[PDB]
Formats: C-alpha cells, structure tokens, sequence
C-alpha cells in the first residue's frame, strides 16, 4: 500500500534528527565528563543504533515516520509475527502441558488440595522439564483419545 | 546395559531387549510402549539418512580439496546448473517418495501387509522384521544379528550429531568444515567457537 | 631413559617377590627364583602391565 | 568409628553449657556448636558435613596457592607478584577458554563424585586381582591406593577420628585465612606477607585502625 | 528444619522467587538487546 | 603401586625429549615440538 521502508523514507530521518537534537541540547548543561552526562550520551548513541537497526530489516515504514508491521502472511515480513508467534505458541504449550501433567499426576492423593496450595516441589522439579515433549506427547494422547472425556462431568 | 551414568538405575521403559539400550531417557518420553516403537522407527530412519547426509557432506569436500575431483560445496550445489532444473527433479522426488514412504507407513501400521510388489506376484518379498526389511534390501545375505544393530544405531546417532554440527557451523561461518579442521589443527586454542563470536 | 626403565623393573620385581613369598617359604632362592614362579598375569594385573 | 558423647570427652565450645542433643560428636571436629540448629535432621547433617569437608580441602589448596608464591617472591628467586591481580594475568589463551575447559573436566569429575554420594559404592575405582579383598568406603574418604596410597586413613599411623579432626580443624582455619586474605585485598593493596611484616614492624599502630 | 522446607514450598514465597527470577531474565535480555522490536535472525 | 604407576607415566613420555628428526611430529603444539628438548646440551 505504498509504505516505503525507512531505510529510504525521510520522516524517519526527521524523527531521528529531532530526538538526537533535543537529547544533545539537554546534554550541554553539565560537565562533559559527569557520569549523568556520560549516560545521556550513552542513551543518545543507543537510540541512534536503534534507528540504524530498524534501517536494516526491511521495516516498511509509515507516511508519518513510524514503523508499521506487515502481518498479512507473506513471510517476506515474518520477523514480526510468524516466527515470534510460533515461538510464543511453543512457550505457551510448554506451560499448559507441564501444568496439566502436574495436576493429573498429583490428583492421586488423599486431599489433592493440600498439594495444590503447597506444591510437591520435588515432583514439580521432576515433572517440569518435560516441556520438550508437549507437541508430540499430547499428540499421541489425542491419537489414543486419552486427552478428553465424553460423559464424566462432575466429581472428577 | 551401559547406563551412561554409573550410579543411576535404568527405568523400566528400556529393559535391554531393543538394541542400543542405555536407559537414556531423563524426560520419560517413550514410557508408553507404542510411542517407544514410534521413536525406534524414527531414530532408525533419522540415523540412516543422517549417515547418508554426513557422507555427502564430508567426502566431496575432501575429494575436491585433494585436487582429484571438482564439485561444489553441499550448500554451494543448489545454485549450480545441471541437466535438469530444480523444480523438475523436485517433483519427481516428491512423487517417488510419496509412494515409498507411504508404503513404509502402511507397513508400520500393519505388520506384514504391503509385502509384495503388487505388479508381479513372484519375486515379491520374504516376511521381514519391522525396522529391518527383507531380501531386496540386504542382497549380501548379512545376518541381522546383534552388534550389527548396535553399531548401526551408534553410528547413526553420532551421524545425527555431526550433521547438526555441520549445519550450525555453516550458519556461524558459511565455510567448509574441513577448512575449519585445518584451521583447528593450525592452533586448536586460537581456532574454536570462542574466537568466532 | 634407562634410569626409569630399570628402576621400574626393580620395583616390580620386589613387588612380585613379596606377593609370592607367602606361598613358598620365607627364603631367597626359594622366592625370587623365576623357575618355580611363573605365570602371574591372572593374579596381580596392576603390577604386571 | 569412635563416639565422643557428653562429659570430659566432650570439651564444649562454650564452657558450662549442655550441647544440642542432636550433636553427638561422631563427626571429627565437633564441639557442639550449632546455635542455629541447622544440623537438626540427619540428612541435612551429612550433607553439611560433606560440604564442610569439600570447602576445607579447597580452602587449604587456595591458601597454599596464595601464600607460597608470594613469599617465594619476597625472598626467593622468582617474583610472583600480587596474586589477587593474577586473576587477570595474561596467558597463551583467553580466560573463557580456560573457564569452559575447567567447567567440562570438573563437571565430569564432580558428577561422578555426586553419583557416588547419592549411591555409595556404585561408582568406585578400586581394581580387584583375584583373592585380595578390597576395602569399602566411608564417602568423603574413598580409600584404596588411589587417594590413600600411604595407607594413612586406615589405622596404623593414627586412630582415624583424630586425623580427620586434624583435617577439619585445619580446614576451618584455612577458610578463615582465605576470607581474611580476600577481605584485606578489598581494604588494603598488598599481599598477606606484606600486611604481616607491616604489623610486625609497628604492632601498636599499624593495624586496621591505622587510618 | 523440614517444617521450614514445607513452609518455603507454600505458594506465596515460591511464586515471588519465581517471578523475580523471570523478571530478572527479561530485564537482562532487554539490556543485552535494546528495543528488540523485530526478529532479525531469520 | 602408586610409585609403579607414576613411573610408568614416565617410561612413555620421556621418549618425547629427543622424539625424532623428521619435522618433529606435529605442526601445532607449540610446547617445543621440533626443537627437541635436549637443547640444554652444549650451546
Ligand atoms: C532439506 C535439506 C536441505 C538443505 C540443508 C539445503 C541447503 C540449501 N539449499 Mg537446497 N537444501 C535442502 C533441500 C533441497 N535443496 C534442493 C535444491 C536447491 C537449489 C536449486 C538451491 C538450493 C539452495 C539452498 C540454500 C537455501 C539458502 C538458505 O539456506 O537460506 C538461509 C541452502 C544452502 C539455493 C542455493 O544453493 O543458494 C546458496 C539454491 O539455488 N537448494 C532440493 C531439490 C529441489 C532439496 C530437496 O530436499
Ligand atoms: C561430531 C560432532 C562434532 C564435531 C567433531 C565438531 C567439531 C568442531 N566444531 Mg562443532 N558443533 C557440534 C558438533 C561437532 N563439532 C554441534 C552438535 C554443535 C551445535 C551445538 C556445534 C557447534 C559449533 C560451533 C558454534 C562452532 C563449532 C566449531 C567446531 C570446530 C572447533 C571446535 C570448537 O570450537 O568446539 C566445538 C563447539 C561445540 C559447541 C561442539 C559441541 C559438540 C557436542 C558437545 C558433542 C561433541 C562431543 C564429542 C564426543 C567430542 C568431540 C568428538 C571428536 C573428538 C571426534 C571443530 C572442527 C567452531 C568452529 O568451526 O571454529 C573453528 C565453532 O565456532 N561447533
Ligand atoms: C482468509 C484469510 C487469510 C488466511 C487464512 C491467511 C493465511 C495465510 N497467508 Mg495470507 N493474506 C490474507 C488473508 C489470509 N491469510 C490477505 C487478506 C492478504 C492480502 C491480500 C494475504 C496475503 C498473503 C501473502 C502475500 C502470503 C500469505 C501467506 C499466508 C500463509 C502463511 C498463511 C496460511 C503466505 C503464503 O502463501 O505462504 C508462504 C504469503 O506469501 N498471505
Ligand atoms: C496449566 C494450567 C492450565 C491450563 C492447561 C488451562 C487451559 C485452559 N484454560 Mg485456564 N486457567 C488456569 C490454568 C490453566 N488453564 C488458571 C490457574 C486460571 C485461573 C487464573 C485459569 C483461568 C481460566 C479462564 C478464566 C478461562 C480459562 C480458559 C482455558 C481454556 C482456553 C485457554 C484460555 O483462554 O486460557 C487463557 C489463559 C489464562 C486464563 C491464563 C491461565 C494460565 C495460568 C497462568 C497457568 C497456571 C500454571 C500453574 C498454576 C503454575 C504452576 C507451574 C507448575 C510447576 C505446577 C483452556 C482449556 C478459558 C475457557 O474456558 O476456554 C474454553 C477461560 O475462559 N482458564
Ligand atoms: C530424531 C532423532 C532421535 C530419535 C527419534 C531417538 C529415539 C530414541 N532414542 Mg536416541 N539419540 C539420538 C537421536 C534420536 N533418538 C542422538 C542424536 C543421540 C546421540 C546424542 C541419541 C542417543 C541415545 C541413547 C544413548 C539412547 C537413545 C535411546 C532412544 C530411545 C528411547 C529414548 C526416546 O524415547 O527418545 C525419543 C526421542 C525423541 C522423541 C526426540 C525428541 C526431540 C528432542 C527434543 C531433540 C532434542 C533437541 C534437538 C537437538 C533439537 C528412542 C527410540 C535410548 C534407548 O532406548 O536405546 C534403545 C538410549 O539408551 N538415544
Ligand atoms: C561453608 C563451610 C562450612 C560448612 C558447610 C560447615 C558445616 C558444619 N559445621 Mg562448621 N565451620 C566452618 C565452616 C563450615 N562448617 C568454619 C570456617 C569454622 C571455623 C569458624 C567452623 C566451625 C565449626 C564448629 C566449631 C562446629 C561446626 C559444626 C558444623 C556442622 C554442624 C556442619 C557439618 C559443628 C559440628 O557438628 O562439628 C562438626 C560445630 O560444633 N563448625
Ligand atoms: C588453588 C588453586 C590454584 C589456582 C587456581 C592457581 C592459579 C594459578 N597458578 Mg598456582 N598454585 C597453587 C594453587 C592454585 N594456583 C598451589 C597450591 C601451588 C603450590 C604452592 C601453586 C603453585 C604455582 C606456581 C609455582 C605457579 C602457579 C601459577 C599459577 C597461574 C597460572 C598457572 C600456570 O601457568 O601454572 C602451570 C603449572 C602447572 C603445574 C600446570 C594461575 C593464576 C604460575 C604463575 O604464577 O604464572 C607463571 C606458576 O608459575 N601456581
Ligand atoms: C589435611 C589433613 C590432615 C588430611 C587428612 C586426611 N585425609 Mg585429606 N585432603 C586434604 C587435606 C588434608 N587431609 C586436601 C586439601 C585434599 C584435597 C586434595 C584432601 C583429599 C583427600 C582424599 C581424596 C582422601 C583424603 C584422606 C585423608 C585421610 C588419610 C586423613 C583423615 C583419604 C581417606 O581418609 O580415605 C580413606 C582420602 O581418600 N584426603
Ligand atoms: C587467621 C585469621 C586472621 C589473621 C591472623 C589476620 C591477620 C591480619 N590481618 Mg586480617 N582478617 C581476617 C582474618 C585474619 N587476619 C578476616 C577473617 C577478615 C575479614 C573481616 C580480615 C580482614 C582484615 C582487614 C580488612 C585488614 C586485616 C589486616 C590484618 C593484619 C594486621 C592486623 C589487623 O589490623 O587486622 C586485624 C584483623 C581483624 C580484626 C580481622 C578479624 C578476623 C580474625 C579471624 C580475628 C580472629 C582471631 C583468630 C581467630 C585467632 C587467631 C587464630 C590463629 C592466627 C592463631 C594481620 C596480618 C590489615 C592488613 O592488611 O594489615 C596491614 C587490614 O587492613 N585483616
Ligand atoms: C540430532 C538429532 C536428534 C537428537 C535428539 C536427541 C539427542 C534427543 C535426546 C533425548 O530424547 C532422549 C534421547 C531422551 C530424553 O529424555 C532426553 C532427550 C535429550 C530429550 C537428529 C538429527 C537428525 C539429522 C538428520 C536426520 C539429517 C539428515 C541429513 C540429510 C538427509 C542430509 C541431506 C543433504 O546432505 C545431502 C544428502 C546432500 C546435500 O548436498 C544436501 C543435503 C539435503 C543437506
């Protein structure tokens, strides 16, 4: 839709210029060696190299000088949604599966509430690292139908 | 058998019947027998093709750097120009593999079902052992004994490891791994993962 | 080279003598006489290699 | 194994006090000093005993490596300068390579030892020619002619608990010495022998309160 | 002693330490990768 | 047995003093590879 990358646009350069300009104008109110002034210059070069990094990864860039994600599915601009999306999905599946497995395990006790408030940190530690199995394991579960239930609703 | 931890007790999952048992499951994945079978077959196929791949990486590189031959790098062979364009050979690969692998899977689901070549009725197949197919695969009449399956699986595991090493070292470097070996032999201390970061 | 290559042999011989000395009487030429001795690879490996 | 129960056989670290009941005194180096009662339960007790032994041995090695080169610098031929600044000394290789090799090898070894602790006797190195019966273990004292080739930890040279007492006491002292050296270098800028001689010359004033 | 262990295994303190560790990890990542907007690895 | 073992450790490594006279034996290993360590001898 006409969004040029700010490796080439101008308003991005204007934003960068104004930001570093106000920062520099603020910088000249101390000693050129004072640790606060040093950190100020540090943040200056930091935001500068940020602008540089943004001007390195195909970031299509708005008509007002701002990045703008492209989540349309085209893997050309995928370093914004697709790969971080699947990464977070992996993490979330990790957490969900480990929690579910812990609960299913600890269900078999006298009053599982006492272990739901005060976790079996030993069992918790020997159950927790199983995350690397969450895609495949649950998979087999659904294959064997051991993931859901049919007509057991209350009680257990 | 050789529990890779001289103090830990092996879980009941890996008794020792299957080749290459060492109780190496600190995460209790295959504690279900059918999934254990699944991962047995998966390890078999991954190891075989990893051996294939690591050979196809290493041997061409050294034979080229030896001056006897001339062939591009395994990564530098894609853009090379052959008698056939990429897509052609790729779709032929796709159809042939969608035949062979689906037959393999049908054998996996059903022991001893898809045995015969369904074209001609003789010449077909002697009944096999799952993961270790029959005649037309072992022409030299090798006896499928122990110390053969164990050697196979060990070589294949190390091959998997070496292939992942090839891939990640090409990622960080993009160079020929044998050149990395030469630089290594120059000075193992001055040539390692540390300096290249 | 010969210094170590001989000191090792002397110490090994002493060890062999004191190992077999309980079987034969406490006596030189009844021990340290390798014709009634002979064949110890099975009994004392670490001092044999 | 000899016990040191209450009484004259039990010189209490705090005279006129009954030591904590769960502090029997079996472990050499015991005097009934655990006001915080961390050794309350036996598993924690043995775990802390192992930690204490390891700390003591490592501290002995560390204090030797501090002391000896500095004095051999002061008066001996070779001049090993400030050990605290030897951490950043420049060698053939980078510090991170050294770090990763140290970690690999020490992980191997200490993991074998860890499994021995968790499972005694199941991970041991003691060959067996025929008809010669090997010794057992007491973890923390492996035995056999790998770490006791002098045959000192078994009987003859001294009743065992006495020698282990010597070891644990010297180890506590060496821990104090290491923390003292480090804290001094935090405050002062010399080695241990330098502070020592400075104190010798002016005992009355050249101290921590000198400034 | 074991009493203080079971007390330490009570969800408040365990949760506080877990969240502290996670927040430390996140702030350290942010330190070592300032402003980290895209996925410039692949 | 401890001295026997430690001296066995000597009766194999010491040969590396005057190891050989054909390029030493290695292009790396800067620990006096092809300068064979009997350089203490005359001059
Ligand atoms: C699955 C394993 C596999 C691996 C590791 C590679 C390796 C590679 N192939 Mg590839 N191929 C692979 C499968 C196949 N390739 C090809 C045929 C080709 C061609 C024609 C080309 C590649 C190219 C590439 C490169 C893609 C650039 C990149 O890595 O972005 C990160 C990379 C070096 C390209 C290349 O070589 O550029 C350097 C290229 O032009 N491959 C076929 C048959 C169709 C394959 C079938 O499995
Ligand atoms: C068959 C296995 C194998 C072998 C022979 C090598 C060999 C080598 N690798 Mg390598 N590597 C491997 C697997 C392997 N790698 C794997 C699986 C990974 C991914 C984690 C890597 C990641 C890697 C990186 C990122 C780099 C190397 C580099 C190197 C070279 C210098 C050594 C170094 O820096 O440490 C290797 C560093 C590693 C992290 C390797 C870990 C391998 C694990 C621990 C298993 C190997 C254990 C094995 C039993 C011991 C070696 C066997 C060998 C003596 C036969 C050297 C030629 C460096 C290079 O090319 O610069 C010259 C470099 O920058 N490797
Ligand atoms: C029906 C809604 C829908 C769905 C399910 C997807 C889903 C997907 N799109 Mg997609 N896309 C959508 C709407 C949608 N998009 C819209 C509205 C546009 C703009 C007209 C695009 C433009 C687009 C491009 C250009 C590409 C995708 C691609 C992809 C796939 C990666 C993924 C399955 C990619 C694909 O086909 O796989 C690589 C790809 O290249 N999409
Ligand atoms: C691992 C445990 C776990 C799992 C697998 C699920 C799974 C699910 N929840 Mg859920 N939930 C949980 C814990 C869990 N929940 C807890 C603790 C709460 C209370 C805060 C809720 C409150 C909740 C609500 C209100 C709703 C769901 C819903 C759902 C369903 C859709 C996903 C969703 O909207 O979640 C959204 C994500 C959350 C709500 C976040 C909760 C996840 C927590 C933070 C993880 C807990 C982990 C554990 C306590 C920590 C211990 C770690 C381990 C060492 C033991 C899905 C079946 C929805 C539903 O009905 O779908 C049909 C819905 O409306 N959940
Ligand atoms: C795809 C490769 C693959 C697969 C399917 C298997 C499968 C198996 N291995 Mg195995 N192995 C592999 C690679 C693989 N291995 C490699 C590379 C090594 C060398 C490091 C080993 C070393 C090894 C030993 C020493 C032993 C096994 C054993 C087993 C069996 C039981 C353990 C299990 O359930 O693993 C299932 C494995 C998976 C489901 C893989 C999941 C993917 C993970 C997360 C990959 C890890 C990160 C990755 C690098 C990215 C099972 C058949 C044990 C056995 O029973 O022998 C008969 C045994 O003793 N393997
Ligand atoms: C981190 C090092 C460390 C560890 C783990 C222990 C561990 C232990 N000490 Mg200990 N101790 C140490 C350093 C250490 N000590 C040092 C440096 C000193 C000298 C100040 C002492 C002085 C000391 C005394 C005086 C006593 C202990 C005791 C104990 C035990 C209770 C337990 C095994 C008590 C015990 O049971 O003796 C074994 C006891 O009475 N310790
Ligand atoms: C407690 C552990 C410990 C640690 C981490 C160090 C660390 C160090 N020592 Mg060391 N040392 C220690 C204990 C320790 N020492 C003890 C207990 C002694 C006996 C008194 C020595 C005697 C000693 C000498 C004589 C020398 C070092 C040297 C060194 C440095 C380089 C190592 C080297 O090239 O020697 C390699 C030597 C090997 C035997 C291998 C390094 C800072 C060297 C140094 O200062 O740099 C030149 C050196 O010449 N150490
Ligand atoms: C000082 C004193 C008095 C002792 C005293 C003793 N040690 Mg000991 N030790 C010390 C320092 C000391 N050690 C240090 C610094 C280390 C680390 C290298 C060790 C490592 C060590 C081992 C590994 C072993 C002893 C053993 C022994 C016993 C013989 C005896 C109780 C041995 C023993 O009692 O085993 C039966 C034994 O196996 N010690
Ligand atoms: C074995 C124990 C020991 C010994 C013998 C010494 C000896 C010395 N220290 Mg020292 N120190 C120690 C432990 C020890 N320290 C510990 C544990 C710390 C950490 C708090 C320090 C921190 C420290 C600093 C910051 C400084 C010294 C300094 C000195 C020197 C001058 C004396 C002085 O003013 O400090 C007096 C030391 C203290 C008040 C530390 C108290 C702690 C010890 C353990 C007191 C207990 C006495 C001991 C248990 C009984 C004797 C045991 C044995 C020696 C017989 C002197 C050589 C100074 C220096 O560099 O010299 C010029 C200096 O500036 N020390
Ligand atoms: C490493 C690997 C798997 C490793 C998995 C491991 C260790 C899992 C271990 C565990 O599960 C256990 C055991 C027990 C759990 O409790 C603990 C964990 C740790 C969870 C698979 C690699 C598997 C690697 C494989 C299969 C590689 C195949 C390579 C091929 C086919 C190469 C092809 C090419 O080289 C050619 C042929 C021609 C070239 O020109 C082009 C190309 C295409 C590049």
């Amino acid at each position: 839709a006409g969004l040029t990358p700010c490796k080439e646009s101008k308003a991005f350069a204007k934003r960068e210029k104004q930001s570093v300009k106000k920062l520099n104008s603020s910088l000249k109110k101390y000693a050129p060696d004072s640790a606060p002034a040093l950190a100020i210059q540090a943040t200056i070069d930091k935001t500068k190299r940020r602008f540089e990094n943004y001007g390195k990864f195909g970031l299509l860039c708005g008509s007002d000088g701002l990045p703008h994600l492209i989540v349309s599915g085209d893997q050309r601009h995928w370093g914004e949604f697709i790969t971080p999306g699947v990464l977070f999905l992996y993490i979330a599946g990790w957490i969900g599966w480990v929690g579910r497995s812990y609960l299913i395990a600890v269900s078999g006790e006298k009053k599982p509430a006492m272990r739901e408030i005060i976790i079996d940190v030993e069992l918790a530690a020997r159950i927790i690292p199983r995350g690397f199995i969450w895609p495949v394991a649950a998979y087999r579960e659904l294959i064997n139908g051991d993931l859901v239930v049919d007509d057991a609703d209350i009680g257990y | 058998k050789g529990s890779w931890l001289p103090g830990l007790q092996s879980p009941a999952y890996l008794d020792g019947s299957l080749a290459g048992d060492n109780g190496f499951d600190p995460l209790a994945l295959a504690e279900d027998p059918e999934d254990l079978r699944w991962f047995v077959q998966a390890e078999l196929v991954n190891g075989r093709w990893a051996m294939l791949g690591v050979a196809g990486m290493l041997i061409p590189e050294v034979l080229t750097k030896a001056g006897l031959l001339n062939a591009p790098e395994w990564y530098d062979a894609g853009k090379e120009t052959y008698f056939a364009s990429s897509s052609t050979l790729f779709v032929i690969e796709f159809i042939l593999f969608h035949y062979v692998e689906i037959r393999r899977w049908q054998d996996i689901k059903n022991p001893g079902s898809v045995n015969q070549d369904p074209i001609f009725k003789s010449y077909s197949l002697p009944p096999h052992e799952c993961g270790y197919p029959g005649s037309v695969f072992n022409p030299l009449n090798f006896a499928p004994t122990l110390e053969n399956k164990e050697k196979e699986l060990a070589n294949g595991r190390l091959a998997m490891l070496a292939f992942l090493g090839f891939l990640v070292q090409h990622n960080v470097t993009g160079k020929g791994p044998f050149e990395n070996l030469q630089q290594h032999l120059a000075d193992p201390w001055h040539n390692t993962i540390i300096q290249t970061i | 080279t010969h210094a170590y290559s001989k000191a090792l042999l002397f110490l090994g011989s002493g060890s062999v003598i004191h190992s077999m000395e309980p079987l034969v009487g406490y006596s030189p030429d009844k021990s340290q006489n390798m014709v009634l001795m002979g064949g110890l690879r099975k009994y004392i490996p670490i001092t044999r290699t | 194994t000899v016990c040191e129960p209450l009484g004259p056989d039990r010189p209490v670290w705090f005279p006129g006090t009954a030591p904590p009941p769960w502090l029997d005194g079996s472990l050499p180096g015991d005097f009934g000093f655990d006001p915080l009662g961390f050794g309350s339960e036996p598993e924690s007790l043995r775990w802390f005993a192992q930690a204490e032994l390891m700390h003591g041995r490592w501290a002995m090695l560390a204090v030797a490596g501090i002391l000896i080169p500095e004095i051999l610098q002061k008066w001996g031929f070779m001049e090993e300068f400030s050990w605290y600044t030897a951490g950043e000394r420049e060698y053939f290789a980078d510090p991170w390579t050294l770090f990763v090799t140290q970690m690999a090898l020490m992980g191997w070894v200490e993991g074998r030892r860890w499994m021995d602790y968790l499972n005694p006797g199941s991970v041991d190195i003691e060959p067996r020619f025929p008809n010669r019966k090997n010794p057992t273990p007491d973890v923390g004292y492996p035995g056999g002619l790998w770490f006791d080739w002098g045959n000192w930890g078994r009987g003859s040279p001294e009743p065992v608990m006495v020698l282990r007492t010597k070891e644990i006491k010297n180890g506590r002292l060496a821990m104090l010495a290491f923390v003292g050296f480090w804290f001094q270098v935090v405050y002062t800028g010399q080695g241990p022998l330098d502070n020592l001689f400075a104190h010798l010359a002016d005992p009355g004033h050249c101290n921590i309160f000198s400034a | 002693m074991r009493d203080i262990k079971t007390y330490l295994s009570v969800a408040p303190v365990l949760s506080t330490l877990w969240f502290g560790a996670l927040a430390g990890l996140l702030i350290e990542i942010n330190r070592l990768f300032p402003d980290a907007l895209s996925f410039p690895f692949f | 047995l401890f001295p026997l073992l430690i001296l066995l450790l000597f009766t194999l490594f010491i040969g590396f003093i005057g190891i050989s006279f054909d390029n030493g034996g290695m292009d790396n290993g800067i620990a006096e590879l092809t300068i064979l360590s009997k350089w203490l001898t005359p001059s």
